[PDB]
């Protein structure tokens, strides 16, 4: 139920260049129940990182998860362009839980 | 290989009800497997809907999908029905169903498994 | 050991013959083929 912003609304940068990205919340403070997500229209969302601390199956390296407090951070090291799309923070410690709005990076 | 096949996407009418599912190709809901159901609407920010135990048999709603819908599911087959009565305008959009891949009681805490959604309209 | 086989407690001089010596297993493995396809068999049995 923690009400997450993600953090810049819009990016454009050139591609190759290093990214970071931030989500923020209110609620009850967990770190390592977060995940990141990125969804291409017309296909389902794939996820990035799980828990703020490990990689899923075939992420490459470029993700990279960071922060210690209630923040939750990633980072980007090189912006191949087939990266141009929405992220989003999900946490499961709390009650019925909720999204966020989304950051769309372009071109 | 484990990948989530979904129904395909559907017309209905105002003032009746929906059953929803999906599958699995070689994936089974088992003891310790759970998933949760996600919609997406156009160009709108997603939604949780809810999750389900298939052993204990415990399921978690939203506060405002406490009236509507029902979650069951039946180990055996494995599958997943979705009962969701009067669909308005408002419910027309691609649900998901997400589980991760866990067998043994030994799977992480992200849902890796993705289904392609049935994009539901009711005129 | 060659008290123990002999069922005496003084052994004579000689030369005696004991247990084997052998080689213990390490570890296990298994390969069955790879499919995982789940066999049609709700379709024979719930046919109507
Ligand atoms: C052989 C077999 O699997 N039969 C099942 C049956 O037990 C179950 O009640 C039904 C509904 O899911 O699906 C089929």
């Amino acid at each position: 139920e923690i009400v997450l912003t993600q953090s810049p609304g819009t990016l454009s940068l050139s591609p190759g260049d290093r990214a970071t990205l931030s989500c923020r919340a209110s609620q009850s403070v967990r770190i390592s129940y977060l995940a990141w997500y990125q969804q291409k229209p017309g296909q389902a969302p794939r996820l990035l990182i799980s828990g703020s601390s490990s990689r899923a199956t075939g992420i490459p390296d470029r993700f990279s998860a960071s922060g210690s407090g209630t923040d939750f951070t990633l980072t980007i090291s090189r912006l191949e362009p087939e990266d141009f799309a929405v992220y989003y923070c999900q946490q499961y410690a709390n009650s019925p839980w909720t999204f966020g709005q989304g950051t769309k990076v372009e071109v | 290989q484990m990948q989530l096949v979904q129904s395909g996407p559907e017309v209905k009418k105002p003032g009746t009800s929906v059953k929803v599912s999906c599958k699995a190709s070689g994936f089974t809901f088992t003891d310790v497997s759970s998933l949760q159901w996600v919609r997406q609407a156009r160009g709108q920010r997603l939604e949780w809907i809810g999750w389900t135990v298939v052993g204990t048999g415990n399921t978690n709603y939203a506060p405002r999908f406490q009236e509507r819908v029902t979650i069951t599911t039946d180990k055996s087959t494995s599958t997943a029905y979705m009962e969701l009565s009067s669909l308005r305008s408002e419910d027309t959009a691609v649900y998901y169903c997400a589980a991760p891949f866990c067998s043994e009681t030994s799977c992480s805490d992200g849902f890796d498994l993705w289904g392609q959604g049935t994009k539901v309209t009711v005129s | 050991e060659t008290k123990c086989t002999l069922k005496s407690f003084t052994v004579e001089k000689g030369i005696y013959q004991t247990s084997n010596f052998r080689v213990q297993p390490t570890e296990s493995i298994v390969r069955f083929p790879n499919i995982t396809n789940l066999c049609p068999f709700d379709e024979v049995f719930n046919a109507t």
